[PDB]
């Protein structure tokens, strides 16, 4: 079996067994004196779905972006190469695939990095402006105290 | 191989037992705003937070004890080969089976010298855009700095003893004048310091320290 499926089906092993060791039963006990059982359960079987989906969600993105399956696909062929022996300008043009394939990694990182930029930019323009407004109508009010300050002086 | 073996997994395990954490941290934040829903909530406050807090430990002990396994597993099974094998483990040739013919050797060269190029303007956009983003956070920090001083300039209570008339009509003026300041931030380009709004909001906390002078 393929290492890149072994690792797959281990790491799903790893997150349904730390979910099958928080059971309801455990999250139960933390609160002795809840009566409402049925919300306490509402409760866990949110969690265990957040955390198991948002778990699964982002190990599917670590293992693209890491290009892992491509690598272990390698190793079991290294490995299977060195069998066959056991029965029976190159290495650079790999490292100049290997480096346009950071480049190109790197180009993609990099319009995300910068369209984060851009929206965190917009973001903070907003709440300056949002402040000034504040600022402006702040400035009206204090405005009326003072005028009511010299009304009362009139007395 | 050996990058791939030594190097590449851990990454790999970093990134997921790190995110996993993380995980478990937003399941338990979530888990408290839930009890926060119910009528539970008034009733027992410390028990939810004790309680919870006795969920969580066990909830991190369970993850650093099987995602420990995760790490051990896939640095000494997966990414492990039989080492009676190395002695017939290639000169690293999965490349050299395979003829490369130079026209396709410059071509690679070209497609490197491309990407570079893309990627030293997109750089430039980057620094550019780091230091706009600096400047527009320096200056909402600043705004809200001085939004506070005349948010606590409106709090102020008359401590009632006589007020001057030349300190009021002083007030007005400078309360004039800010309005025209505060104008001059929000149609032009962020600078390191608004230095008008600054000395006239100074100007006004003196004109109220003069007024509740003990």
């Amino acid at each position: 079996t393929s290492r890149k499926e072994q690792l797959d089906a281990f790491l799903s092993r790893t997150l349904s067994e730390t979910i099958a060791h928080i059971p309801l039963e455990k999250f139960a006990q933390c609160f002795p004196s809840m009566k409402k059982g049925k919300v306490i359960a509402v409760i866990h079987q949110q969690l265990i779905e957040f955390f198991e989906k948002s778990c699964k969600q982002e190990y599917a993105n670590l293992i693209k972006e890491r290009d892992l399956n491509k690598k272990l696909d390698m190793l079991d062929e290294c490995i299977h190469d060195a069998e066959f022996r056991k029965l029976h300008k190159a290495h650079l043009y790999s490292h100049k695939r290997e480096l346009l394939d950071k480049l190109n990694q790197d180009l993609l990182d990099i319009d995300k990095e910068n369209e984060g930029l851009s929206t965190q930019i917009a973001a903070e323009e907003k709440a300056t402006e949002d402040c000034i407004s504040r600022m402006q109508s702040l400035i009206q009010k204090l405005e009326k105290t003072v005028y009511g300050m010299n009304e009362k002086n009139l007395a | 191989l050996v990058e791939l073996l030594e190097f590449t997994p851990l990454s790999f395990i970093d990134d997921v037992i790190n995110i996993t954490n993380q995980l478990l941290y937003k399941g338990v934040n979530g888990v408290d705003k839930a009890f926060s829903q119910t009528r539970f909530a008034k009733k027992a406050p410390q028990e939810i937070e004790e309680g919870l807090h006795k969920f969580e430990v066990l909830f991190e002990s369970v993850v650093d004890r099987y995602y420990d396994g995760f790490e051990v597993y896939t640095l000494r099974n997966i990414f492990s080969y039989p080492p009676e094998l190395k002695g017939y483990m290639r000169t690293f040739g999965k490349d050299v089976d395979y003829s490369i013919t130079t026209e396709q050797d410059a071509a690679m060269d070209q497609a490197i010298q491309e990407a570079a190029e893309k990627l030293v303007v997109k750089m430039q956009l980057r620094r550019d855009l780091r230091m706009r983003l600096s400047r527009k956070r320096e200056k909402k920090t600043e705004i809200e700095k001085h939004l506070e001083r005349i948010s606590f300039l409106n709090k102020v209570p008359e401590n009632w003893q006589v007020t001057l008339p030349e300190t009021t009509d002083f007030l007005l003026d400078q309360l004039g004048n800010l309005q025209h300041a505060v104008k001059r931030v929000v149609e032009a380009s962020p600078t390191v310091h608004s230095r008008e709004v600054d000395e006239r909001i100074t100007y006004l906390e003196k004109g109220y320290e003069r007024l509740s002078n003990p």
